[PDB]
């Protein structure tokens, strides 16, 4: 009644934002060192290697996902 | 050898707990609280020793 | 007159369960006819394209 | 008799919009996962 | 029930006709409306005059209004307005949406 | 004090320790979780210092405190004893004091499991401890014992607890209530003690078969030695199918009652949704090795189990058509057990549906042991079994509690945890069907993109937990001061459409069962004299 | 045992009268649930040497 | 009788229980005995004295609680005929529980012996195992349990017949013939050339023999007590619950130990 | 072939079996499109139409005619999506005249295979360990967590048929683009079939819980032709 639609949308909004937020404030305390293999280099070598294995023909063999 | 109509209206007409309604009631229930009370705390002071890995000496 | 208005419930349902079974049925007739279809022939062409290069 | 205006068109009028409704309602309950792949360095944009 | 329509209308006008009181008829009108048929004409007619044995006036406007909700089309509702705007001016109810413009 | 909550002999009591025990439980294993699927957020190790083995043993006590301490203990014990002898008009359950050991086992259950993690390593071996890793060569110590202890004090309360409720409402309805005019959340109880009753022996016989192993050097599942682990799989899974039906029979009671009385109209063909039931129950115990497809079975073997584990999508399939028959031409008041009642009977019917694409032993070859499994199940369970289980907290808390709960705060509640689960667990079939092995805590970086969205709807999920949690606060405290105000919903029913605002007090609830007829928070002696029904 | 009734009496634990807020308990009684499977990463990980 | 007499009673025919101490001590007993034999199973407790402490604290908490039940039964008049059918239905539904353990331990037994390993030489019993003869000492326990079935079914009938001496006589007979069965099983287990360590042969063949070896322990248990509950005239010619329950009892015992005796002893030699 | 990031398919098939698993998924999945669109098309119909709904047709509880409907009809669905599945159990079953056994035993994380059809000039059975590369040794360009030291090289147009079993624990030997799965317990000898059909390299990875390990025990298959097989096993 009279504008609570409203008031639970921006609660759920809200709670995403907070989600995020948290999630992010806790990846913050996460280990330092990422992988070796998540960089653009090492993917682009990898897809080196399938590429001459004639990998994943008809669908796709690319691994690059990071920068 | 048929106390049962005695007992009966000892049962019945009671305050006590039902437990404790026999004349003889403090000759179990007074060593079992004992018995019991080390029962269930004699593990319980083992559980450090199992969890910081110490073995009891048995050699 | 004012003639009998029975039964809406009856043919409402009816064309609710048609539309809910041609909704379900250009569903899944793009996910095959469009998605299956098209993996299939993306792997046959390759398979036809290999058999042709092993001469 | 069938008074009035034609069922096909009174219930036309009524379930014509609720189907793009349910499209929109359906394809953000089952397509999200797109918006994210869309934004992703995977896509190599 | 395998009920033909001319059954519901003869078990509901009997079944209005010993309404006693303002539970009684608004119960009877619920599990009336409360079927796959918008009522003939002579069962809220029925209704209408039950409402006026009980003395309640807002009951015989929510039967325009539940009649108004239960048919498919707005000509029907006006064909209902039409034959029954007798018993209406007579009863002396008038309805909603004349009562309440907006 | 301690005699109405030590010495307990009512089932009202026992059932709100039963449910204040698996809050606590559910808050652990969410936590659990949280841990799982915060370490699962990115390759490489992350949180947990490489160390799998605790990974393994958070995996094993996520499982079982969700399973056998938050829904087990929450549908079962709290709802069964509360509500049963309120719906068959008993004024308590038969055999009382069992009635209370069946409560007081699991605090026991759950300081052993508790101490089986702080004890050498842990019991890391899924849930469904399996030899050889379950035995002494592969997991030294008394971490596995406690395990195995922790399931058999939880098996011992829902066998008693079953014996309990089979005999209380076999013997003690009220004086109208034949068998066919019970309420459909009896029925969902009976057919689940039935399931309890007829599939936990196998299990204890089973579990102590391991134990036996562990300690006793006898041979049931040493090869050297003449065993079989697949007679395990076999004991374990003959209990482990009908412990999934039995978490999800009483969810499709509280669903039918819920849909029902926010639909206000009766629910469509109610004695074939008790065939139904009991054809599920029935039917369950006869699809045990639809677990077992990848074990080396025959073809004809598989053949049957793909056959049986198919013909169960029949009756769940009648049950579904008739709740959207019985919202079909009703009229909807949305309050927030009915949005949990409709977004079950959207995410179930998702989770069976891939349950049905693993009942083919063709096709699970290409998906055992994979997240789609972890999708199929985590739908049937986090969607359907918590779903109904908020359904039957927030339908049933102002009655028996006598305090209502912030209504809008709820359907935030609803909505957070509706997107978080979806989030969570949508994308766990990608995953699944690209290849992703379960009971892994690093995978290959070509995963890390479903994991990593997967892992951010787990804090929404966590976060609508917290925010149940002060609802419950927010009951707790200003629970009579909602009635007042307009912050909730004081009856679940609106007036019918011609029934005036002043002849809907005098009926101010229309119910079928007695529940919501009795005084709020329900006397310690309902039914002094016997109810009575035509 | 003739028991009372009312809106109060039929949980465990108090929540109108108390000299401490209500919150306390509330919320404790659900941080040790929450902090349970944190007290076991720390001793299973205090044993492996990582920290 | 009158309205005001009528509503100094309970309007129906249920127990309300007073609430009781033995549920939360049962329960801490099983606790300990559960921390005890995990701790003794791993060394870290020096020897079995918690855990024999554990099970007598076990015991002597079940028979308290047996003794308040058979106070509420008998000097209070609580036991209905509602009751009466209720603890018949749950007595029947533990049994039915029982039986389906022992159908688990049939299922581990057919598992191994319906085609057996390569480890053992496709074979069963397994070579080198010299397996019990059915003829001599097993035939004698089934002939003792067939009359100690045939004994307890007059002492019952006898004991609805008025009969004193003729049921307490029967009953007696049926107890001691029970105590005959167990120890002509320890003789059996101490004469026997496998033990329980001996393959999975030794592990199927004394698990459900030592699981029916246990339940006759509480069966001779329970003769006891109904015979000294009809000494002391506990018992009656139509309210006699308990004693009902413990014939139930010794005849599935009976067709169970049957089943063990014509798979574990004729088919499985 | 391997997974790709935020892949949402199978990989790509290489065999006959795992090419049909695609088809018949795809084939269940269509029919379960049109139930899944039928119930959240009434789903949102309903509470779309009836919310707003004052009047409550109380009165409709039977259905008599159309229970039967909805009854019959999912057994008639269940039968369509039951006759491909069938036939592809019965097909996937025969082993029928392979060319080539290869055995594979977990032990606890590694795997160790094992040629034994004396088709060498050396005429002994070649067996060989095959170990995770351990992160701190990969070379640059090396797939982690899916890369080993030695790999498992299988000539292409071939009938084989693996042979799975484990020492300690249960292993399964799964590789999802060749399709497939069997579970590795310590007592039996299971077996699978494949053909290859193109070459390249196929990953896999042991799917049941062994340990603390289990992440790190990887599968590699080298698809080759022929000739470069032969050459490859005359040394091992
Ligand atoms: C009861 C069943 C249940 C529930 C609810 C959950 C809930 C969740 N589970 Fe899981 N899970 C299992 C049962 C369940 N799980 C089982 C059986 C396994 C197998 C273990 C094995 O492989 O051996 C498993 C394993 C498992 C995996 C696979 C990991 C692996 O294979 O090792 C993952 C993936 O991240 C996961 C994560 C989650 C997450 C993020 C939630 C989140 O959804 C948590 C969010 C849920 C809530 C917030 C619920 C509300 C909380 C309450 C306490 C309800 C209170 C309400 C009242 C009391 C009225 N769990
Ligand atoms: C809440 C408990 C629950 C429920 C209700 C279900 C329901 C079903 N489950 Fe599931 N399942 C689990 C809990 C549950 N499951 C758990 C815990 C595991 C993993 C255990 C582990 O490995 O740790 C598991 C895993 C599991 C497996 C093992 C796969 C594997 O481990 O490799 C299989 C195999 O067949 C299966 C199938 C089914 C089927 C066919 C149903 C059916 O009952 C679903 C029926 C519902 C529908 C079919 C949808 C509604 C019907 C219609 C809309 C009618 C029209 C539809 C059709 C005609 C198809 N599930
Ligand atoms: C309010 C609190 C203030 C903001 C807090 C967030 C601060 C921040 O910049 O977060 C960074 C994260 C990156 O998180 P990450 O990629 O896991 O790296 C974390 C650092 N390591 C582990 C390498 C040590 O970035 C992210 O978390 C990205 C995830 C964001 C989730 C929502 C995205 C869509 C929003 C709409
Ligand atoms: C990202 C944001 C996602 C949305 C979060 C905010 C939502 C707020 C909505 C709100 O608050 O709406 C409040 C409205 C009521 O409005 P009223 O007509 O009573 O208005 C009166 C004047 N104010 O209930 C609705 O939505 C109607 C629809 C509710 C249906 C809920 C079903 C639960 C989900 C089931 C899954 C769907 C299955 C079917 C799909 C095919
Ligand atoms: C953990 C739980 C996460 C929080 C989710 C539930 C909280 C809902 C609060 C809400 O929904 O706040 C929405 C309302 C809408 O304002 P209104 O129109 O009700 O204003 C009437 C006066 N209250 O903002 C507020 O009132 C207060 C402002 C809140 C924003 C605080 C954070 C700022 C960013
Ligand atoms: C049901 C429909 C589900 C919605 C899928 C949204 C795709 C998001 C996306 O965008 O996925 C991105 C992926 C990866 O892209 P790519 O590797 O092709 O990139 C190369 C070019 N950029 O696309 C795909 O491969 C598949 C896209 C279509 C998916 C349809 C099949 C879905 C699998 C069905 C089984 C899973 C459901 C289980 C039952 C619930
Ligand atoms: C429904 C609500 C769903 C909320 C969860 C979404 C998670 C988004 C995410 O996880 O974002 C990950 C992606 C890709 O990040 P990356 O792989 O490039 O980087 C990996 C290291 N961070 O970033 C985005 O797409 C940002 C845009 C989000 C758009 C969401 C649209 C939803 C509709
Ligand atoms: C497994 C544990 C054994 C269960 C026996 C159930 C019998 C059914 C029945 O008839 O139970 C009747 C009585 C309980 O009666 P009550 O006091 O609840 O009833 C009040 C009416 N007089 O059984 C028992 O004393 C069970 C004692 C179990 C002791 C714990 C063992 C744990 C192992
Ligand atoms: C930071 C966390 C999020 C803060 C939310 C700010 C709300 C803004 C506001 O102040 O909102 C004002 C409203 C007014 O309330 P109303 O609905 O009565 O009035 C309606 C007016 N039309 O309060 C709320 O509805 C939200 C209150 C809920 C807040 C959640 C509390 C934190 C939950 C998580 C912690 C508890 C669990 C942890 C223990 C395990
Ligand atoms: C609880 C519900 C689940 C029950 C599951 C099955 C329970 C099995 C009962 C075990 C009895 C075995 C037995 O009595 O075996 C007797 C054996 C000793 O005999 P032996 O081999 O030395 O004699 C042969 C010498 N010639 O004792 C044991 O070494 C194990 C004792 C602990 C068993 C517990
Ligand atoms: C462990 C040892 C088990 C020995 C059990 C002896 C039961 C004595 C109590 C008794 O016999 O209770 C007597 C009552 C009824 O008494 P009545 O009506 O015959 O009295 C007549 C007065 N005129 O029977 C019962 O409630 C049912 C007893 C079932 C007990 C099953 C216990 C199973 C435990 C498994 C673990
Ligand atoms: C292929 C099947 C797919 C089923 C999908 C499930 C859909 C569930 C949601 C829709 C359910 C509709 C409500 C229940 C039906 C009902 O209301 O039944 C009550 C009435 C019966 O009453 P009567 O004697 O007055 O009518 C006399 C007429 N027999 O029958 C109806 O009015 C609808 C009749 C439908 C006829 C078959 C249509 C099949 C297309
Ligand atoms: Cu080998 Cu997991
Ligand atoms: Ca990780
Ligand atoms: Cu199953
Ligand atoms: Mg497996």
């Amino acid at each position: 009644g009279k504008g609570d639609v409203a008031f639970i949308t921006k609660g759920v909004f809200l709670g995403l934002g907070i989600s995020f937020g948290l999630f992010g404030l806790v990846r913050l305390l996460a280990n330092p060192e990422t992988p070796k293999t998540m960089n653009r280099e090492w993917q682009l070598k990898s897809d080196e290697y399938l590429k001459s294995k004639n990998a994943n023909p008809w669908g796709g063999y690319s691994q690059v996902q990071s920068k | 050898a048929n106390k049962v109509i005695q007992l009966q209206k000892i049962f019945q007409s009671s305050t006590k707990p039902l437990w404790w309604r026999h004349p003889r009631s403090a000759l179990y229930l007074y060593p079992f609280y004992a018995i019991f009370a080390v029962a269930v705390v004699t593990p319980l002071l083992y559980i450090p020793n199992a969890i910081r890995g110490i073995k009891a000496k048995k050699a | 007159t004012i003639a009998p208005i029975t039964g809406t419930i009856k043919r409402r349902v009816i064309m609710d369960i048609v539309l809910g079974f041609s909704l379900g049925g250009v569903m899944a007739s793009y996910w095959w006819w469009g998605f299956h279809m098209d993996k299939i022939n993306k792997r046959e062409k390759f398979y036809a394209e290999l058999a042709e290069r092993k001469k | 008799g069938r008074i009035g205006e034609s069922w096909v068109i009174t219930e036309g009028r009524r379930l014509i919009p609720e189907i793009f409704q349910w499209s929109a309602v359906l394809s953000v309950c089952l397509g999200w996962p797109g918006a994210v792949y869309f934004f992703s360095k995977a896509r190599k944009a | 029930d395998e009920e033909t329509f001319e059954e519901f209308t003869a078990r509901y006008e009997k079944e209005f006709d010993e309404a006693y009181d303002l539970f009684e008829v608004q119960r009877v009108l619920n599990n009336c409306f409360s079927y796959d048929l918008v009522p003939a004409p002579a069962v809220i007619e029925k209704a209408l005059r039950a409402a006026r044995r009980v003395n309640d006036l807002p009951t015989a406007i929510r039967v325009f209004e539940a009649l108004k909700y239960k048919v498919e089309n707005e000509d029907q509702y006006k064909a209902y307005l039409d034959e029954l705007k007798d018993v209406r001016q007579e009863l002396g109810v008038p309805l909603k949406e004349e009562l309440f413009p907006s | 004090m301690v005699q109405r909550w030590l010495y307990s002999t009512n089932a009202k009591d026992i059932a709100v320790l039963y449910f204040m025990l698996a809050i606590f439980s559910g808050m652990a294993g969410t936590a659990m979780s949280l841990i799982i699927r915060l370490e699962l957020a990115a390759p490489g190790s992350q949180y947990l210092h490489g160390n799998s083995q605790l990974f393994n043993v958070l995996v094993v006590g996520h499982a079982v405190l969700m399973i056998f301490f938050l829904v087990m203990p929450a549908l079962i014990g709290g709802f069964g004893n509360y509500l049963l002898p309120l719906m068959i008009g008993a004024t308590d359950t038969a055999f009382p004091r069992i009635n209370n050991i069946a409560f007081w086992v699991l605090p026991m259950g759950l300081v052993c499991l508790v101490t089986s993690t702080l004890v050498e390593s842990g019991a890391g071996t899924g849930w469904t401890v399996y030899p050889p890793l379950s035995s002494i060569q592969a997991h030294s110590g008394p971490s596995v014992d406690l395990a195995i202890f922790a399931l058999h004090l939880t098996s011992i309360s829902s066998l008693l607890g079953a014996i309990n409720f089979i005999v209380t409402t076999l013997n003690m309805r009220t004086n109208g209530m034949t068998m066919h005019k019970l309420p459909l959340f009896v029925w969902s109880i009976f057919i689940t003690a039935f399931l309890l009753l007829l599939s936990l022996p196998v299990l204890s016989a089973g579990i102590t078969m391991l134990l036996l192993d562990r300690n006793f050097n006898t041979s049931f599942f040493e090869v050297s030695g003449g065993g079989d682990p697949i007679l395990y799989e076999h004991l374990f899974w003959f209990f482990g199918h009908p412990e999934v039906y039995i978490l999800i029979i009483p969810g499709f009671g509280i669903i039918s009652h819920v849909v029902s009385t926010y639909s206000k109209k009766p629910v469509f063909g109610e004695i074939s949704m008790v065939y139904a039931m009991a054809s599920i129950g029935l039917l369950g115990f006869l699809v045990w090795s639809h677990h077992m497809y990848i074990v080396g079975l025959d073809a004809d073997t598989r053949a049957y189990f793909t056959s049986a584990t198919m013909i169960i999508a029949i009756p769940t399939g009648i049950k579904i058509f008739s709740w959207l028959a019985t919202i079909h031409g009703g009229s909807i008041r949305l309050a927030t057990p009915m949005l949990y009642a409709i977004a079950f009977l959207f995410l179930f019917t998702m989770g069976g549906l891939t349950g049905v694409a693993l009942a083919n032993a063709s096709l699970d070859v290409a998906f055992h042991d994979t997240y789609y499994v972890v999708g199929h199940f985590h739908y049937v369970l986090s969607m359907g079994a918590i779903f109904s289980l908020f359904a039957g907290y927030y339908y049933w808390s102002p009655q028996i509690l006598g305090l209502n709960y912030n209504e809008k705060l709820a359907q935030i509640q609803f909505w957070l945890i509706f997107i978080g689960a979806n989030v969570i667990f949508f994308p766990m079939h990608f995953l699944g069907i690209n290849g992703m092995p379960r009971r892994i805590p690093d995978y290959p970086d070509a995963f890390a993109g479903w994991n990593y969205v997967a892992s951010i709807g787990s804090f929404i999920a966590t976060l609508s937990l917290f925010l149940f949690i002060y609802i419950l606060y927010d009951q707790l405290v200003n629970g009579l001061n909602n009635k007042v105000n307009n912050k909730s919903v004081i009856y679940n029913k609106a007036p019918d459409f011609v029934e005036s605002n002043t002849i809907f007090n005098l009926n101010t609830v229309k119910s079928s069962s007695i529940e919501f007829l009795l005084t709020s928070p329900p006397a310690v002696h309902s039914f002094n004299t016997p109810a009575v029904q035509s | 045992v003739h028991f009372k009734d009312g809106v109060y009496e039929n949980i465990p634990f108090k929540v109108k009268g108390r000299k401490t807020p209500y919150a306390l308990s509330h919320f404790g009684f659900f941080a040790i649930g929450f902090a349970v499977p944190f007290v076991a990463c720390y001793v299973q990980l205090k044993k492996s040497g990582a920290f | 009788m009158t309205h005001l007499e009528r509503s100094r009673h309970q309007q129906h025919p249920f127990h309300m229980v007073m609430p009781s101490p033995w549920p939360i001590v049962v329960s801490f007993a099983l606790l300990s005995l559960a921390l005890s034999t995990a701790l003794t199973m791993h060394g870290y407790i020096g020897n079995m004295n918690m855990v024999y402490l554990a099970l007598f604290v076990l015991l002597t908490s079940s028979i308290l609680w047996f003794r308040d039940i058979v106070a509420e039964a008998t000097y209070l008049g609580d036991h209905t005929m509602a009751v009466r059918k209720g603890i018949n239905l749950g007595f029947l539904m533990f049994v039915l529980s029982e039986v389906l353990i022992f159908a688990g331990l049939f299922w581990a037994y057919f598992h191994s012996a319906m085609s057996p390993d390569v480890t053992l030489g496709a074979c069963w019993p397994p070579v080198g195992i010299e397996a019990v003869q059915p003829t001599e000492l097993p035939l004698l326990n089934t002939i003792i349990l067939l009359s100690s079935g045939a004994t307890v079914t007059y002492s019952h009938h006898a004991l609805i017949a008025g009969n004193r001496n003729k049921a307490l006589s029967g009953l007696l007979i049926t107890f001691w013939l029970i105590v005959i069965f167990v120890t002509c099983q320890y003789i059996e287990y101490t004469n026997a050339a496998f033990t329980i360590s001996d393959g999975v042969y030794g592990s199927v063949f004394y698990a459900g023999t030592g699981l029916h070896f246990l339940h006759m322990v509480m069966l001779a248990a329970m003769l006891g007590v109904n015979y000294w509950r009809m000494r002391n005239y506990h018992l009656t010619a139509g309210h006699h619950v308990g004693y009902e329950t413990t014939i139930i009892y010794t005849h599935v015992l009976d067709v169970i130990w049957l089943f063990l005796y014509v798979v574990f002893y004729w088919w499985g030699v | 072939d391997v997974p790709t990031p935020y892949a949402c398919y199978f990989q790509d098939s290489a065999t006959p079996n795992q090419e049909g698993i695609l088809e018949l998924h795809d084939n269940i999945m269509f029919y379960l499109l049109v139930i899944l669109g039928l119930v959240s098309w009434m789903l949102y119909t309903i509470v779309m139409t009836y919310s707003k709904n004052p009047i409550a047709y109380k009165y409709i509880k039977h259905g008599q005619t159309i229970e039967v409907i909805w009854t019959i009809f999912p057994a008639v669905i269940l039968l369509i999506i039951a006759f491909p599945s069938f036939i592809l159990l019965y097909l996937c079953d025969e082993v029928i005249s392979p060319a080539m056994t290869i055995k594979a035993i977990g032990y606890q994380w590694y795997w160790k295979y094992e040629y034994s059809d004396f088709i060498n000039d050396s005429g002994e059975t070649v067996e060989f360990e095959s170990y995770v590369i351990p992160d701190e040794l990969l070379e640059e360009g090396q797939l982690r967590l899916l890369d080993t030291d030695t790999s498992m090289v299988v000539p292409v147009d071939t009938h084989i048929r693996f042979v799975v079993t484990a020492a300690d624990v249960i292993h399964d030997f799964a590789i999802p683009s060749l399709g497939i799965k069997v579970d590795a317990t310590p007592g039996r000898l299971n077996q699978v079939s494949a053909l290859i059909q193109r070459e390249g390299v196929f990953y896999g990875a042991c799917s049941e819980l062994c340990g603390t390990g289990h992440a790190n025990m990887p599968i590699k298959i080298e698809a080759v032709s022929l000739p470069k097989f032969l050459e490859w096993l005359n040394e091992q």
